[PDB]
């Protein structure tokens, strides 16, 4: 049911083929004065026409007036959006921002369905718009570049209807008349400008254009530009008809919507053309009467908990005597070197509690293990809080390059457990120098850490000396995985050691060793007697000779950088060498 | 060696697709604070980042093996190095807030990165032991869990911000504990309406509603400890609790905080407003998104 | 069901041996073995990550370009037997 109540041809050669005013006027006025409360200053007169229409005033007319308002908003905004697309640069962005919402707040307010195509297809325009031969591929080129199938999507929320895409590939020749007509048909007026703007455009390329091409690709000026257009328009007009005649014949012969669409959209190109012929927009003089015109118109426990039982357990106490030992060497206030032994013990409790559940571990040091008592997961937040206990600590003690450290020894900490990881899911078996690189930055990280530290926050002086000490603690981080697994056979995870990759490196024909092995990675654990085999195995390829041949080569390294620094620093050092002759 | 099997489990979790409710909001308070551009990238790095480590954690502790549709990561790359990769984002994230250039940013990420930790090992209480909370200890363990992203990003990006503007920290961090609770009380009443809400037995707002009021209800209080014993239960089962939260009336009693909670947040938005005087209608884009 | 049990097939072994850092691959392959069974999920994913390394693609190379050497080597044994043998390509032609 059109409503012509408030809707009220031979023009430059061709096309042989709203009431409410204010309501929709003043809506389109309450953009520019929006735009330029945020955007910017107002310019080039708007989608307004006092005498032959204020775009929806010709060109829609047939809109809902209740939504049409809001269109003329769009409308408004669409041209004024357009308008300029044809501390302040951020806040134009902001300004962008606001005023780019004021649409969907509005536009989503009166319904869904008409907005989400609506809202793919303008989007889906702007990203179109982002050497002319014919001129079907300009009309490729401005079909989307007049907005026009947004514009009749927003003219099918202009009744607020939908075009199905079954119905949309039988109109899409039914309206390709139309579709292709407001390419040339808007070039045509806009043309008699855009070629004035055009003609200051000076480093334009070919001008996107149907009728300034038109001049040249076969010297048509013109009277005769405009007849090719005339050739298409008034043919695209009466062909519009005349397939609308085919769409009367065919597909629209009753077909109730489409038939009153395509009248809605048959009223496009004359909406266009009415308003093109003396708009202010296309001709500025008419402004000032036109303007003259306007002037008349809960808790700290259970995360703590955690942390309580993994730190009240019998410690061995080793990390926590490093650092006892290195400070005869370094000299550091007593305050500050407690500071770093409670760093260095919650740390260390961090690696151990992640542990336990990350080699099923059912006890530790003879007692319940902590992911027995608190439960897998809340283990796993204490862990990760633990993390962040340390940061507030580094923070404490006065540096501020001292967290930068604490930052990067973190980092190669992780980097490394992350290949033992793989290396026991994923069984596979590293080489000896990918071994010893892994347990170089897994354990004698920490101590890494306790020393880049240590020879940082030191009464200067000790910073010349820094390589020597983190070379020790590189040679000593060794030492404890390779005496571990001595002291672990004298691999109820099966996990990959340094004996274990002799054997599978030495013997690549040991078919029995790889099979209690993966039979120890798919039932879960080594069952007793068959940890008995394992071993034998071992005994009888060197393996357990093997690594007291690196055990004793450690064992020299360790003494033979003590001397260095004991000779270049003068002052001998006994705690070392106590702590070193109780770890053979 | 490498750096790859830690940075693994982090590419994965960030590749499947998202919803932007953390990068919406900082847009939406970009226009009260104007911040430069160059800054808001770097925070919103932080967003992305941190609530990457929140999920690859969850998963963990639920045994949902896919996300959104696609799998998850603890099926893909292993228990041990999902956990091991999640606190290292920990750790990356601390590098981005020092190159923040301020000295207190730091301080306001390690305050509210330990109330954003007290909320979840609450919540881990009251699903592995079985122990119904109460309405109000509930309504203060998901103002820090959830909406304690919230506060650390507004915090922070009131800190970065140009000074000028006064105390306006009072109300916006007010804002973030009440969005915490519209998302969280959100999520509970669309998962009970078409699941796995209670496949953890999980205590959401209809379920402490259904099991203070009615307390003798012994039929409920057995399809929530099978629940324990049998790792969730199954669709026939549901449909039982479902059609017994209708009874007490739950559903209907969780319908009535969410439109508190848009109240207090639409007069939140009115009040502040109406001293900087600018309608930020981005804001107002996102409030009509839920609804 | 080859997944299911992790039976490496020709497109798993081009996929694993072009890219040595498809950590993923690997991963996924693991989870059938420590669970036992490749669900659904997870069984979409392989093939997807088969496409995009190819391996599929060369699947069609080894098994067309065996075509060609049976093709060949029948005709020959056509040849020195002198004796039509249409039997066996209707074995060859219903196998296509």
């Amino acid at each position: 049911i059109l409503n012509s109540t408030l809707s009220s041809p031979d023009i430059a050669g061709f096309c042989s083929g709203h009431h409410h005013e204010h309501l929709a006027n003043e809506g389109s006025l309450r953009c520019r004065t929006d735009w330029e409360q945020f955007i910017g200053p107002i310019e080039r007169w708007g989608s307004c026409n006092p005498w032959e229409g204020h775009f929806g005033a010709v060109v829609l007319p047939f809109c809902k007036p209740e939504r049409l308002a809001v269109i003329c908003y769009i409308f408004e905004y669409a041209f004024l959006y357009d308008n300029v697309v044809e501390y302040r640069t951020v806040r134009s962005i902001l300004g962008t921002k606001q005023i780019q919402s004021k649409m969907l707040l509005e536009l989503l307010s009166i319904d869904a369905p008409r907005a989400e195509v609506v809202i793919n297809s303008w989007k889906e325009m702007i990203s179109t718009t982002a050497a002319f031969n014919n001129l079907e591929e300009y009309v490729d080129y401005r079909i989307i570049d007049t907005g026009a199938p947004f514009v009749d999507m927003l003219m099918r929320f202009g009744m607020g209807i939908m075009l199905t895409q079954e119905e949309q590939k039988r109109i899409e020749p039914i309206v390709k008349p139309c579709y292709a007509a407001l390419g040339l048909a808007n070039d045509y007026f806009s043309f008699d400008i855009e070629w004035e703007e055009f003609q200051a455009e000076s480093d334009k390329t070919t001008m996107t254009n149907a009728v300034w091409l038109f001049m040249q690709w076969e010297n048509l000026n013109a009277e005769q530009a405009k007849r090719r257009v005339q050739e298409v328009t008034k043919q695209y007009e009466q062909q519009y008809l005349r397939n609308i005649a085919d769409f009367a014949a065919g597909e629209g012969k009753e077909n109730i919507k489409l038939q009153t669409y395509l009248k809605a959209q048959g009223y496009q190109v004359p909406g266009n053309v009415a308003w093109s012929l003396r708009c202010p927009r296309y001709h500025p003089w008419l402004c000032k009467e036109a303007a003259s015109l306007l002037h008349q118109d809960l808790g700290d426990e259970h995360l703590l908990g955690p942390a309580e039982y993994i730190s009240s357990l019998p410690s061995k106490g080793v990390r926590e005597a490093f650092i006892d030992g290195l400070n005869v060497w370094l000299v550091l206030p007593d305050h500050r070197v407690n500071q770093l032994k409670s760093i260095a013990q919650t740390l260390h409790n961090a690696s151990l509690m992640l542990d336990d559940i990350e080699d099923h571990s059912p006890l530790r040091r003879g007692r319940p293990s902590t992911h027995m008592i608190f439960g897998t997961e809340q283990t796993i937040n204490s862990a990760n809080f633990l993390l962040i206990d340390v940061m507030e600590k580094v923070r404490q003690l006065d540096d501020p390059r001292c967290m930068d450290i604490y930052l990067e020894e973190m980092r190669n900490l992780f980097i490394g457990q992350s290949f033992d990881l793989y290396w026991t899911r994923n069984g596979e078996c590293p080489s000896e120098e990918q071994y010893l690189d892994m347990i170089r930055q897994k354990t004698g990280g920490l101590f890494r850490l306790l020393t880049r530290m240590m020879v940082q926050i030191a009464p200067v002086q000790q910073k010349g000396l820094e390589t020597q000490l983190a070379s020790l603690s590189d040679v000593l981080g060794e030492f404890f995985q390779v005496r571990d697994d001595y002291k672990n056979l004298t691999l109820d995870e099966c996990k990959f050691s340094y004996p274990l990759i002799h054997a599978l490196t030495s013997q690549p024909k040991n078919v029995q060793l790889r099979g209690i092995l993966q039979q120890s990675r798919s039932a879960g654990g080594l069952d007793v007697p068959l940890k008995e085999t394992v071993l034998s195995h071992l005994r009888q390829a060197g393996s357990i000779e093997y690594t007291e041949a690196k055990m004793g080569e450690l064992m020299e390294k360790i003494t033979d950088s003590v001397v260095s620094l004991e000779g270049e620093t003068g002052s001998p050092n006994w705690v070392v060498r106590l702590l070193i002759h109780r770890l053979k | 060696l490498g750096d790859e099997h830690l940075l693994g489990p982090a590419e994965y979790i960030s590749s499947l697709p998202s919803k932007g409710v953390r990068e919406a909001f900082i847009d939406g308070l970009n226009v009260w604070l104007v911040l430069p551009d160059h800054r808001v990238n770097q925070l919103k790095s932080i967003a992305q980042t941190l609530h990457n480590a929140s999920l690859m954690l969850d998963d963990i502790e639920d045994h949902s093996p896919l996300r959104r549709g696609r799998p998850s990561t603890h099926m893909i790359f292993g228990t041990e190095q999902t956990i091991n990769s999640a606190n290292f984002l920990l750790i990356d994230v601390m590098e981005k807030v020092r190159q923040l250039d301020d000295p207190r940013c730091m301080d306001i990420y390690l305050e509210e990165m330990r109330n954003l930790f007290i909320g979840q090992s609450f919540d881990l209480y009251w699903t592995r032991n079985g122990e119904c909370p109460s309405e109000e200890q509930y309504l203060d363990m998901i103002r820090q869990k959830t909406g304690g992203l919230f506060r650390l990003l507004t915090r922070m990006m009131v800190q970065i911000a140009p000074v000028q503007q006064k105390g306006l920290e009072t109300q916006l961090a007010s804002l973030s504990d009440v969005l915490g609770e519209f998302f969280q009380v959100r999520d509970d009443y669309k998962n009970l309406t078409e699941c796995e809400d209670l496949d953890e037995c999980k205590f959401s707002y209809p379920l402490i509603h259904a099991l203070t009021s009615q307390p003798k209800n012994v039929q409920l209080r057995g399809i929530l400890q099978q629940s324990r014993s049998a790792g969730g239960l199954d669709v026939p089962l549901k449909e039982t609790v479902l059609s017994h939260l209708r009874q007490a009336g739950s559903i209907e009693y969780t319908e009535a905080k969410m439109g508190e909670l848009m109240e207090k947040i639409t007069d939140s938005v009115v009040s502040l407003e109406g001293e900087t005087g600018s309608p930020n209608w981005v804001v107002r884009l996102l409030i009509h998104r839920l609804k």
